[PDB]
């Protein structure tokens, strides 16, 4: 009697955990699938850009940042970058200087895209990326992507929808580990 | 060179996060300062009593200085600023699990050794252009992950960096955002 009421508090866990992995499951398709989906549509249309704005070279940034590939560091090279009509200021670590050059350039840039390895934590990357998220808001809204260009949106969308993706896994794995763990205990106590 | 005070960066960090406590918080989010923290004072950093997670990435740190009144520190991440030498970490040394020092500018592995129970030592796309830091890299008994794509011995190496990575440590586990396989270890017999 002891034994059967711990396999269903065990088993009220096991619910409670399967749910939150399927919340995550979803939200990860939601994100992975529209990345898929934009293909070399977008990719083509930067091909063609070739000398692009600076509002459109963060974008690809995000982008370099998942590469993991020649990034530039510290404020050099940076300056101020108007938005819209309001003449607003703000510091940023700017674009790549030659960074683009060489990941335009390859061939491969699809593959590399279109491919990303599943479980990622890049918590090196994600703290790199953390100044990037706080503004978020500012530059990174959709809303003045689609503005800057078609293109530029849908890789923000990309980058962004990595982001989204990451996170969903990196609840996925703790949380139902803890489930994996209770689903365990709860076969033990079923045989006892 | 006046740049950012670490007590004025604090203070804007602690504002930040609206925290009562200067040093309760085990997650200190020190990240992308603005103009960059260059240089980190030790009195002032001594404070965090409670840091587990010490986030001072990509800004603009030269010297790594004051481990000393640090108890708890597991994750220190040091990623995208100007440092050249892992030096100054013995009063760590006890507590340190994770080094993320990712985009410095770490060309020797001289003075890793002192951190004797680091588990995961993420420094990707820095300096390091000869396999004998991983000799001395080695000492370390509990090291599982490691992250060392971008560098420039990586480049010169020639060869699957995945696989000759796995052969030349034979402790590390996780090696380039991979997992220990079985077809892996066995490419690394062939190589060897």
């Amino acid at each position: 009697k002891q034994c059967e009421i711990q396999a269903e508090q065990i088993s009220k866990e096991k619910e409670e955990a399967e749910r939150e992995l399927e919340a995550a499951l979803p939200a990860l398709r939601r994100a992975q699938e529209a990345v898929d989906s934009i293909e070399s549509k977008d990719i083509v249309e930067l091909k063609a850009n070739k000398k692009p704005l600076d509002i459109i070279k963060y974008i690809m940034d995000a982008v370099l940042v998942f590469f993991k590939a020649r990034l530039i560091p510290i404020q050099i090279e940076e300056r101020v970058f108007n938005k819209k009509e309001g003449k607003a200021v703000l510091f940023l670590k700017e674009s790549y200087d030659e960074s683009g050059i060489q990941t335009l350039g390859d061939m491969n840039f699809m593959k590399k895209l279109k491919e990303f390895e599943k479980d990622s934590i890049n918590e090196e990357t994600i703290e790199l990326l953390e100044p990037y998220l706080n503004q978020s808001e500012d530059w990174f809204n959709d809303t003045f992507a689609t503005k800057a260009s078609k293109a530029a949106a849908g890789i923000l969308k990309w980058a962004f929808a990595i982001y989204e993706y990451h996170q969903k896994s990196k609840i996925v794995k703790p949380k139902r580990i803890q489930v994996a763990i209770a689903e365990g205990r709860q076969a033990i106590a079923l045989k006892e | 060179s006046k740049g950012t005070t670490c007590q004025k960066a604090i203070v804007n960090w602690e504002a930040a996060n609206p925290g009562k406590n200067p040093s309760e918080a085990e997650e200190i989010k020190l990240i992308f300062q603005i103009p960059p923290i260059e240089k980190m004072d030790g009195p002032v950093l001594n404070t965090l009593t409670k840091c587990k997670k010490l986030s001072l990435s990509s800004n603009s740190i030269d010297k790594m200085i004051s481990l000393n009144m640090l108890r708890n520190l597991e994750i220190l991440s040091l990623s995208r600023n100007v440092i050249k030498k892992i030096s100054g970490l013995e009063d760590i040394g006890g507590t340190l699990r994770q080094l993320w020092l990712s985009y410095n500018f770490i060309e020797k592995l001289d003075g890793l050794n002192n951190c004797s129970v680091l588990q995961t030592l993420y420094i990707g796309n820095n300096r390091i252009k000869n396999w004998e830091e991983l000799d001395k890299l080695k000492d370390l008994p509990e090291l599982e992950n490691v992250l060392f794509y971008g560098n420039p011995i990586y480049e010169q190496v020639k060869e699957d960096p995945k696989l000759i990575v796995l052969k030349k440590l034979p402790t590390l586990k996780n090696v380039d955002g991979y997992i220990i396989d079985d077809s892996v270890l066995e490419k690394v017999k062939q190589i060897a």
